[PDB]
DNA sequence: TTTTTTTTTTTTTTTTTTTTTTTTTT
DNA sequence: AAAAAAAAAAAAAAAAAAAAAAAAAA
């Protein structure tokens, strides 16, 4: 009956499309919908897919969900809250959280077992619907959409550590000592005038105790447009988004997400001091779902053992790490050794025993070595594959570095302290430079990196594996002539 | 207090002929009146933007000389000041408003849904008129065609530049001729604002004129008059009202400048349907007017009666796919014929010569195939054509010439600017003291040629790039925490420099330049041009350059320069293009490898031919092979397209010696 | 071998001005 | 209601000079 002001919503209807939605929907009405032909119908039509999504949530007892906007078009009569959702996010959102609020009472009654719901009860839930409409990029984003459901697609740029925000205020009295809790309301405090114990009643009495309040976490990211869409003789755009809750700490530097969120503005003040505002507002999103671009099961380990029951295991990987080259078995049965390595031990008498194999390839300009670098790169769990060009003498260890966004001190590990428990692969190994080589001696020998700069003397891991590759002086290694005076590497570093 | 001044105009008898014009106005050459059409199409929620044209304004104006009644020059009114005649115009336009005529189509607006529900409060139990607007008005300037027609002059229309533009014209609707260098992105302005109070009475409206306001967060309704404190009032967005601006800064064009002097910028905002007109790099006549703005805040004092300035802009004017027009060309230059000699020789026809190089920039032009093996095995299509010889045999022109016919290419030079290798991950942009991830040269030319001139003297970090793009065509990104690898896929056409000079007798190519032999083993193809003195040679090069002195013509000649549309038109065609190949095809390559590789086993020699053939080479035999199919052909592969390019690889290697 | 050559690395802010707009204080 | 006092508002940065290393050669 009565509708939320300023909008069209009413809970009332929207409750009971959304149960009938989720109680009636299948497989079946969702191959009705899209019908592009060739739809598979075999015994997916009466799944049930959200009732058993619903079970094995409240089973599991972790609460997410993936609500799809197609599949919410799909059915007839709930088709209102399709273009209902994304003109108003919040109400909707809110309504979505009331009704899963007794969606697990629906089910758990069903037969009337022992679940306590007093945790379900305590417990909240939330959804996350992606897929909302077409993606846009943020070149083309008017104030025509402001507070409305949007999906963007960018690259991750930096995150920023956890920030506390307010959500109940915390107020003691100096004279008798009384404690009052506060809401506030969308950032503002309304300050207690008196303090209400009736025989204290002093006027000015209050104090604010900032540790005894409560705090929730937020984060900002920032995105950058993709360098595929961007036209000629321009510069990317910048976009800044706000996660929240669960979804702190998901977006890695660098990486390719498409987000789903809402579009927000907000103003910024004009004199830091004074009241005044500028006629100039900033534009960012709130997000509530994101998407990018160990643990074997009983089944691997059967498969695993009975293919390592193989008559010739040495073979087969041997052929496996490097389908493209042909002939070189030998190397290949040199890097399937290397990958694995003798065990390691470290007594207390004797020390610490290597137990890492290093492998040089060298010969004639134009073999194939890089690209066998490249493959065992991509095997390895944890690995790096840089050249030894150039870069800095201490580029694959520890470099004390200036930090970039704060003028502070951060410690930066190297390439080899990153390979650790790994192979690390060398490409161009002949131009590295005379003063980095002593580096890797100290890593070839104790298998540590210490560093003494800036106040800081500390010690590092490499305990990596060394292969790498290197071309001679010339267009041919002349069989004549020893190894030494090809490879120009010092006697020791060869051996 | 105010003295006061007496000034001719009036504005009573404007709006008055204003109203007039709005209605009576017809086009001479649908019928009726010309913009209450225009109108009704707005009213129907399609048309977004007015447009007032003051050659239809002149047209009313002669229609009342016509009658003979006296009127008051409108176009001259409006050109001296137009802040105020916009406002006068919207007022125009809104009494007039005709009536939704048909799909009045309420889904999901909400300042409907509020204005709506307003009604029904407000009756049972004003607002700023432009919170109700949607179109936007727009002034465009006078025409000299329409002008010369009926004399009277123009002003606002002449293409000034931004040095031209004294204070004498401020307040004025003036237009501008400049090259645009920089365009900011799109962002709200507030225009009326609402406040939420506490459901104290309603919502309150306010207006701002400025760049900067201030927040009521004070609820003066009658039922909110009651004394108790109860709280300040709280924004709301959604019945607010916004609007989409953008800045821009306009440049002077450097044949305007005179000697000795720097340059000027002029500062255009836009606002509204407008928005997004103008893009960076883009030479264009903008119309607008031009106002004074407050320079207020900080920094205003020391000023005093020193005002910035700005162009609100109000019209555009840019001075500069498959069809059957584009499936019938291809077709007419398939049976003009002798596609590949003419389409060889049209390029750069001032120089006289070097017809094999103007072969080998063709293939360079087109690409060849990118075929994605399994497991991670990938093959390059892109062409990689160096270019050596010795100074002054027109090195440096035939690069400039072939960036003109790919709009995808960058021509990057020594170390005067550092672009090739350039893809740091700072940029200390002035605007907001951020950083921003910028990419190099490199990887700006996606699917495109970079054209590295004076390569001799480029530095060593260049050379990285250089030699990982030939490998994997991915650039990794600098180390300022972002871990980023970007694609690179580009063809590389470079120009060198031989050491200290000329060639010398020096036998070894290598002893000839400084660059490394795996530097050059990458590479698809060499040409070495060296200048050779030869009398019959230096008379038909001198005539061939002195015509061009005499008659700025190129000297006439039966060959016939092919349209440069068309070189586009079928360069593109060609690169849409896909070949395949086939089992047969591919057997007399590896005998044309074997017998190379048996030659180059005794073609070790003290002076001719560089090392000895790699696997490489066969793979740049059929990649060339590629360019040459795709020229003319499809499908399947010619035997003779291998003979083909053979031939021009065995030239290219045979030019060692010449 | 001891000469020349070469990159390169912090060096930077301590000051300003009279309005204009805010809080105290007789 | 009418005075006297007190801060915000900075922003900015390239271009040159001097000194110590880590690579080149008669
Ligand atoms: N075959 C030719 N046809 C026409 N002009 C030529 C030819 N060869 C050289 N030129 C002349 O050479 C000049 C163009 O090349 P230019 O000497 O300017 O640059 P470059 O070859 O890159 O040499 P540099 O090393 O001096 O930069 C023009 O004066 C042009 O007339
Ligand atoms: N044995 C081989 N098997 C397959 N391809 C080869 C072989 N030898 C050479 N090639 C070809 O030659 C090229 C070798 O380049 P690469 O080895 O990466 O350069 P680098 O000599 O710098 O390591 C590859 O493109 C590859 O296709
Ligand atoms: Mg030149
Ligand atoms: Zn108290
Ligand atoms: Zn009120």
């Amino acid at each position: 009956l009565r509708i939320i002001w300023g909008t069209n919503v009413s809970i009332q209807e929207c409750t009971t499309n959304f149960r009938n939605f989720l109680m009636s929907f299948k497989y079946k009405f969702r191959k009705i919908l899209d019908e592009r032909e060739e739809f598979i119908n075999n015994t997916t039509d009466e799944e049930l897919y959200y009732i058993k999504q619903l079970n094995e949530m409240r089973e599991l007892g972790t609460s997410n969900l993936n609500l799809d906007a197609r599949n919410l078009l799909a059915y007839k009569q709930t088709e209102d809250l399709y273009h209902q959702l994304l003109n108003y996010p919040q109400e909707v959102i809110s309504i979505m959280d009331q009704t899963i609020k007794d969606c697990m009472v629906s089910l758990i009654v069903d037969n009337n077992l022992d679940y306590d719901l007093d945790e379900i009860e305590t417990k909240f839930y939330k959804v996350r619907p992606y897929n909302v409409g077409s993606c846009k990029g943020m070149r083309e984003l008017n104030p025509n959409d402001i507070d409305k459901l949007i999906n963007l697609k960018g690259l991750v740029l930096r995150s920023t550590p956890v920030i506390p925000d307010m959500k109940v205020a915390f107020f003691k009295c100096n004279v008798c000592d009384h404690t009052m809790a506060v809401e506030i309301d969308r950032g503002v405090i309304q300050e207690p005038a008196r303090c209400e114990r009736i025989d204290c009643n002093e006027p000015n009495s209050m104090s604010l105790i900032h540790n005894r309040c409560s705090f929730a976490d937020k984060q900002v990211i920032k995105l950058q447009e993709t360098p595929d869409f961007v036209p000629d003789g321009q510069t990317p755009h910048s976009i800044s988004l706000c996660v929240y809750d669960e979804l702190v700490d998901s977006c890695r530097a660098g990486d390719r997400i498409e987000v789903t969120g809402t579009f927000r503005s907000i103003p910024i003040r004009a004199n830091s001091r004074q009241r005044v505002l500028k006629s100039l507002y900033k534009t960012y999103v709130d997000v509530v779902h994101v998407k990018k671009v160990r643990q074997i099961t009983d089944q691997d380990l059967a498969k695993i053992r009975e293919v390592a029951a193989r008559e010739d295991l040495y073979s087969l990987l041997a052929r496996s790490i490097a389908p493209s080259i042909y002939e070189l078995e030998d190397v290949k049965k040199g890097i399937l050794l290397q990958l694995f390595g003798g065990t390691n031990k470290t007594f207390t008498k004797g020390g610490r025993y290597r137990g890492d194999i290093n492998i040089l390839l060298c010969g004639d300009p134009s073999t194939s070595k890089s690209q066998i670098l490249q493959y065992v790169h991509k095997i390895t769990p944890r690995g790096v594959y840089t050249s030894g060009k150039g870069s800095s003498a201490v580029g694959l260890t520890a470099y004390i570095t200036r930090d970039v966004d704060t003028k502070q001190l951060v410690l930066e590990s190297g390439a080899l302290v990153l390979s650790d428990g790994g192979v690390c692969c060398i490409d161009e190994f002949d131009k590295m430079s005379d003063s980095t080589r002593s580096v890797l001696h100290e890593v070839m020998e104790q298998q540590t990196i210490s560093i003494a700069k800036a106040g800081i003397i500390t010690t590092l891991n490499a305990r990596s594996s060394i292969l790498a590759s290197a071309n001679p002086i010339g267009s041919r290694y002349n069989p004549n002539l020893p190894v030494t005076e090809n490879i120009d590497l010092p006697p020791p570093l060869l051996s | 207090a105010l003295p006061s001044i007496q000034l001719p105009v009036d504005y009573n008898n404007l709006f008055n002929e204003i109203t007039d014009f709005l209605v009576t106005f017809k086009q001479d050459t649908e019928k009726g009146p010309k913009y209450m059409a225009m109108l009704q199409k707005v009213a129907n929620r399609e048309l977004n933007s007015v447009i007032i044209d003051l050659d239809d304004i002149l047209q009313y104006q002669n229609e009342k000389f016509l009658q003979g009644t006296q009127a008051d020059d409108l176009v001259s009114a409006i050109q001296q000041n137009a802040n105020h005649f916009t406002e006068l115009f919207c007022r125009a336009i809104d009494n007039n408003m005709p009536l939704p005529t048909k799909e009045i189509d309420y889904k999901d607006d909400v300042l409907d849904v509020i204005l709506n529900q307003r009604r029904l409060r407000n009756e049972r139990m004003l607002f700023p008129p432009n919170l109700t607007r949607r179109y936007f008005l727009y002034f465009k300037p006078l025409s000299q065609n329409c002008a010369r027609r009926y004399r009277k002059k123009a002003i606002s229309s002449k293409p000034l530049s931004v040095r031209q533009i004294k204070g004498d014209f401020l307040g004025q609707l003036i237009t501008v001729r400049g090259i645009i260098t920089r365009v900011s992105d799109v962002k709200p302005a507030v225009e009326v604002i609402a406040y939420t109070c506490d459901q104290c009475g309603y919502e309150v409206f306010q207006e701002v004129n400025s760049r900067t306001f201030t927040p009521l967060s004070e609820c003066t309704s009658e039922e909110c008059s009651q004394n108790q404190t109860k709280g300040q009032l709280f924004m709301s967005t959604r019945a607010s009202k916004f609007s989409a601006f953008q800045e821009c800064k306009i440049q002077e064009l450097s044949q305007q400048v005179p000697v000795g002097h720097i340059p000027r910028s002029l500062n255009i905002h836009v606002n509204g349907t407008l928005v997004r007109s103008l893009s960076p790099g883009d030479i264009v006549d903008v119309t607008g007017i031009f106002l004074p703005a407050p320079y207020t805040g900080f920094k205003a004092l020391k000023a005093g009666l020193l005002t910035e300035t700005y162009l609100e802009a109000q019209f555009v004017r840019q001075h500069k796919s498959l069809t059957s027009d584009v499936e019938e060309r291809v077709m007419e230059l398939i049976t003009s014929g002798d596609v590949y000699n003419r389409l060889a020789k049209s390029i750069a026809p001032e120089i006289y010569g070097n017809l094999d190089v103007k072969k080998a920039l063709l293939l360079l032009l087109v690409g060849g195939v990118d075929k994605r093996v399994g497991d991670g095995m990938k093959i390059r299509g892109d062409i990689n054509v160096c270019l050596m010889g010795d100074p002054g045999v027109a090195k440096s022109q035939l690069l400039k010439a072939i960036c003109k016919i790919s709009p995808r290419g960058v021509y990057t030079t020594g170390k005067g600017s550092s672009g090739v290798g350039l893809t740091a991950a700072v940029m200390k942009d002035p605007v907001t003291d951020e950083m921003i991830l910028e990419g190099g040269a490199l990887v700006l030319a996606d699917n495109g040629i970079c054209c590295i001139d004076e390569f001799d003297k480029m530095d060593e970090s260049d050379r990285t790039a250089i030699h990982e793009v030939m490998e994997q065509q991915t650039i990794s990104i600098s180390k300022a925490g972002i871990n980023t690898t970007l694609n690179a896929r580009t063809s590389i056409l470079a120009a060198a420099n031989p050491l200290y000079g000329r060639y010398n007798p020096r036998l070894s190519p290598l002893d000839n330049i400084n660059l490394p032999a795996a530097l050059l083993s990458r590479f698809d193809i060499l040409f070495l041009m060296l200048d050779i003195p030869s009398r019959d040679d230096d008379e038909k090069l001198a005539e061939h350059v002195t015509y061009v002195h005499m008659h700025n013509k190129q000297p006439d000649l039966d060959f016939t320069p092919v349209e440069p549309s068309k070189m586009r038109e079928y360069i593109a065609y060609a690169k849409t293009k896909r070949p395949v190949m086939s089992e047969a095809v591919n057997d007399y390559v590896v005998q044309a490898y074997i017998r190379l590789r048996q030659d180059s086993k005794r073609e070790m020699d003290s002076k001719f031919s560089f090392g000895q053939a790699t696997p490489r080479t066969l793979l740049g035999i059929i990649r060339l092979s590629q360019a040459l199919a795709k020229l003319r052909l499809a499908d399947m592969v010619d035997i003779d397209d291998v003979e083909e390019a053979l031939r021009l690889v065995r030239v290219s290697k045979e030019s060692l010696y010449q």
